[PDB]
């Protein structure tokens, strides 16, 4: 015999304070029992399970399934209860590689390592918790009690311990063969390289010899699986990648579930298909949760769907990452808070695409949204490629500088360049820093009665111009905004406005260009038409003249 | 050499904090650092039966091209027991803030000489991520006291006290204060002497060491010169209606801090509905009220005390042209320190680098004055801060922070 190196066992514990499972074995038909007895006799012969005495108090139910081959029965040990009681593990699968971050490979060979899958030893002290019982024929003898000596399929810790054990075995080979890549998925090893095919196959033979040191045998035939690979919703080819075929169904009526599946397929396609949009389709799911409910599609949703079908009408492929070249990220504004981007290194060959949507909120502007999209893409790029791309943005350098130097928050976007492709992001208005000489001064105020929801909004000015408007179904805050709106509608191109509304100042100082409040949108549309606006704040109820007069007129 | 038992707070599990994305440069640096540490026995590889995690990254300290490993133990530090057994706590030295020079030394390397309780090691687990998650992350745990863990100075205290005894006896007027991995050394000497006493101090730890990669460095502070920012009102010969309105606004705000502030006479100058740029002569009544307000503002605030059982809160405002104002308090309107910065190093085009250096400076001042870090309210969107702060960090500690999304009117009053 050739001595094999053993796989060290991972020590496993139950969660603090919990004991093992003690679950009743269900009754089974005489036919299923015979099937389980034969199956387990072979598993015992292979070393995977071991017959036990009656002292062990633990138990997990075992079932027989069938339907795969000659309708022959299969075996299923239901570890749901043990899983609840088993400690948490470190999971490595949580991070899936993105295809756009992979490198081009000349050759990728697949090896089957499923013999290893069911041969990793289980911590000796934990085996007792895996006990199960095959019921006896007619319940006239004790059932056949057993326990697992190997990582049990269906047990919480088996995937993590298998991956850790294989990674430990492969680490020396990979470190000493830096001209290949190795990736484990399920019961397969994928080995890629750029070597000529003879050297590549040699490395594969060397990898097979390395695995035999731990007693791990690999099928000596050609693995069925060959490029392209269907993996995690992708198609991987040697020099290109794409998402698996995206087929949008035809339907005369759509249910909530239908739209959820459409949005899923569109979101998935958004990583390589440029310009996918889902706003109007996702709007149809707002606040609803009846999966069988049929929603009529807006004309807005029908155009968006029609535009998506056009984008999806033929296959689009992405390229892989060349580390010797810079990454470029280009962003476009799409409307309604939607942004789309492409990341590429060579012109016209995207590594990946994507989209960003405005966050829910009362007020917003294009510059903030663009900034947010940049920070999203930067973080995504760090994960996939480990570096920040150079950005191409539809915003003029001078617009950005005016924005960040005068914005009340700190803000920053990394190395970028203006790309002149409309619609451009711009600043629609800019408040003055100093009062305007020669411009009429409007002192504005509003007030409402909290019970009757009646109010007044108005202004008085230095030229003797005045207005008070009575309002219904309003609040103090709305009347504060209405008063500012009135001063804007009634002034010339340059105007000073004095308010005591902290609420209104907080909104305008956030510089929205679009709002959930139609009253704020009306103010914004007025501000855009002015040439100069100075907005001044004073404290209420302090005898500040001008202020004092109009608060009296409006609180009456 | 034999370990101090450590445990977590009651009813409290270990940290399970996601590793955030790291740049290729930081990963390569961490791989090199951790490979060496593993060979020297400071850390060991761990298996999947350890589900804990603390984020890690790397920093290039001021005036050094060597990368330093920084573990973000904020969550572990919250979850670790309080060490009120070694001492009820070392009374914060109030003289440290009064020395003309204080040098900050990185002494964290000394901690690696003390083993860590084998029953606690699992909670210091961390991961070196791979680009694109193409290979499994490298998982380690510490075998020795880690840099950045609040237990490290507590457990090493007894050893630090005896290493430093010869230097302290021989230099009794020196104030030495330890905060986490930092040693703060304050003297009233001329700087040349100061720098030579600092170097004297280095060789006590070199001697004892027998090499630490960052002990040679020296961050020099001068807390006796640290400036504060009282409330001042303009002195003008010509007041416009706008100037008087801004004055009345500022005085109304100041009257939440200072009781006897009055604006009646100044607000009656705003008598009518005048153009904002119109000049208003002050009445005698208004001049008097203004002068009385000025003299009130020259006094300290009433009822301001530090309470060590309460959090310090630091607020920061962006004032433009590289200027930032800040206030530290525990109770609103009861500022314990206010200040203003303008020397934003190498960041005239980068708001976020400036803000990050302000946060570090305010934390340093906080450690020197009270011996703990403040909780920040930052004028920045969370996403922007989370994406860039680590690129500009040069400190070995990390404070807590929250984000301000609504613009304060108070910005105007601290300008
Ligand atoms: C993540 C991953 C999944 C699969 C396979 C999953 C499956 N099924 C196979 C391999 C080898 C990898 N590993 C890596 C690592 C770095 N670059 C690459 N490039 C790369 C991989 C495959 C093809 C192809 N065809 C082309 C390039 N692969
Ligand atoms: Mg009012």
């Amino acid at each position: 015999m050739v001595p094999i190196s053993p796989i060290e066992t991972v020590p496993v514990k139950l969660k603090p304070g919990m004991d093992g499972p003690k679950v009743k074995q269900w009754p089974l038909t005489e036919e299923k029992i015979k099937a389980l007895v034969e199956i387990c006799t072979e598993m015992e012969k292979e070393g995977k399970i071991s017959k036990i005495g009656p002292e062990n108090p633990y138990n997990t139910p075992v079932f027989a399934i069938k339907k795969k081959d000659s309708t022959k029965w299969r075996k299923l040990v239901d570890f749901r209860e043990l899983n609840k009681r088993t400690q948490d593990f470190w999971e490595v699968q949580l991070g899936i590689p993105h295809p756009a971050g992979l490198k081009k490979k000349k050759s990728v060979t697949v090896l089957d390592v499923g013999d290893a899958y069911f041969s990793v030893p289980l911590d000796e002290d934990f085996r007792k918790y895996t006990a199960f019982t095959i019921p006896s024929i007619n319940n006239e003898t004790p059932g056949i009690r057993y326990q697992y000596n190997v990582l049990p399929q269906g047990w919480k810790g088996s995937p993590a311990i298998f991956q850790s054990s294989m990674t430990k075995i492969l680490e020396p080979f990979a470190a000493q063969n830096p001209d290949i890549v190795i990736y484990q998925y399920m019961d397969d090893l994928y080995v890629g390289s750029d070597l000529e095919i003879g050297q590549h196959r040699t490395k594969i033979e060397e990898l097979r010899q390395h695995l035999l040191r731990w007693g791990l045998t690999t099928p000596d035939k050609k693995h069925q699986k060959e490029p392209p690979f269907l993996w995690m919703g992708y198609e991987l080819h040697p020099d290109k990648w794409t998402v698996q075929p995206i087929v949008l169904p035809e339907k005369d009526s759509w249910t909530v579930n239908d739209i959820q599946k459409l949005v899923g397929k569109l979101n998935w396609a958004s990583q390589i298909y440029p310009g996918i949009k889902v706003r109007q389709l996702s709007k149809l799911l707002r606040g609803t949760k009846a999966l069988t409910e049929v929603i009529p599609l807006t004309e807005e949703a029908e155009l968006e769907l029609a535009e998506n079908r056009e984008i999806l009408k033929e296959p689009v492929h992405g390229v892989y990452y060349d580390p010797s070249k810079d990454l470029i990220a280009e962003i476009q504004k799409q409307g309604q808070g939607q942004w789309t981007y492409q990341i590429y290194q060579e012109p016209f060959k995207n590594l990946k695409t994507g989209k960003y949507a405005r966050m829910r909120g009362a007020h917003t502007n294009d510059v903030k949204q663009l900034t947010e999209a940049v920070q999203k893409i930067t973080t995504e790029s760090i994960v996939i490629w480990g570096k920040t791309p150079k950005f191409k943005l539809p915003i003029q350098k001078e617009t950005w500088e005016t924005w960040w130097t005068e914005y009340w928050q700190a803000t920053w976007i990394p190395e970028w360049e203006f790309v002149n492709t409309p619609p451009l992001v711009k600043l629609w208005y800019q408040l003055e820093k100093e009062p305007i000489v020669g411009a009429e001064t409007f002192y504005v105020d509003g007030a409402a009665n909290r019970e009757t929801k009646l109010g007044k909004a108005g202004y008085v000015t230095n030229k003797g111009r005045q207005k008070v408007v009575p309002l219904t179904n309003t609040t103090n805050q709305k009347t504060e905004l209405q008063a500012i709106y009135l001063a804007l509608q009634d002034s010339g191109l340059e105007v000073n406005i004095v308010t005591d509304s902290q609420y209104a100042l907080g909104i305008i100082q956030a510089q929205p260009d679009k709002s959930e409040s139609e009253l704020v949108n009306q103010i914004i549309e007025q501000l855009i038409k002015k040439e100069k606006v100075y907005l001044a704040w004073v404290p209420a109820h302090k005898g500040i003249g001008g202020n004092e007069q109009v608060d009296k007129l409006v609180s009456a | 050499i034999e370990t101090v038992p450590v445990k977590l707070k009651p009813g409290m599990d270990g940290p399970k904090v996601k590793q955030w994305p790291l740049t290729e440069e930081k990963i390569k640096a961490l791989v090199e650092i951790c490979t060496e540490m593993e060979k020297e026995g400071k850390i060991s590889k761990i298996g999947p039966e350890n589900p804990y995690n603390t984020p890690v990254f790397a920093i290039k300290k001021k005036d050094s091209t060597k990368w330093r490993k920084l573990v973000d133990f904020r969550e572990l530090n919250k979850r670790t027991q309080d060490f009120w057994e070694v001492q009820l706590g070392i009374p914060h030295p109030a003289g440290l803030k009064k020395k003309k020079s204080v040098t900050v030394l990185d002494v964290g390397d000394a901690y690696f000489s003390v083993p860590l309780d084998e029953d606690f090691r699992k909670y210091t687990a961390f991961t070196i991520p791979s680009i694109n998650n193409e290979t499994p992350g490298i998982r380690y745990q510490y075998n020795v006291l880690p840099q950045g863990w609040k237990g490290s100075p507590a457990i090493f205290q007894s050893s630090m006290t005896k290493i430093l005894e010869p230097f302290k006896k021989q230099n009794p007027d020196i104030v030495i204060y330890q905060y986490m991995d930092d040693l703060y050394v304050g003297s009233d000497l001329e700087i040349g002497q100061h720098r030579t006493k600092i170097e004297e101090l280095r060789q006590h730890l070199l001697r004892w060491g027998l090499e630490p990669p960052f002990l040679w460095m020296g961050y020099e502070l001068h807390p006796d010169k640290w400036t504060v920012q009282p409330i001042v009102l303009p002195e003008k010969d010509s007041w416009t209606v706008n100037d008087i309105q801004k004055l009345v606004g500022k005085l109304n705000w100041a009257s939440q801090i200072y009781p006897g502030i009055k604006v009646r006479q100044l607000s009656k100058l705003l008598r009518g509905t005048k153009a904002l740029t119109e000049v208003i002569p002050l009445t005698e009544e208004a001049e008097l009220e203004l002068a009385e307000n000025r003299e009130i503002l020259k006094e300290p605030v009433h009822g301001v005390y530090y309470d060590p059982s309460k959090d310090l809160i630091a607020e920061i405002q962006k004032q433009g042209q590289g200027q930032w104002t800040y206030q530290i308090y525990q109770e609103p309107f009861k500022n314990l320190k206010t200040g203003k910065y303008a020397r934003m190093r190498g960041a005239h085009t980068n708001d976020v680098k400036q803000l990050t250096e302000a946060v570090q400076k305010i934390t340093t001042e906080s450690i020197v004055i009270w011996g703990k870090t403040p909780k920040f309210k930052l004028p920045i969107q969370k996403e922007t801060w989370e994406t860039w702060w680590t690129e500009y960090w040069q400190a070995t500690w990390i404070p807590e922070w929250e984000f301000v999304n609504t613009p304060p009117l108070v910005k105007l009053w601290y300008q």
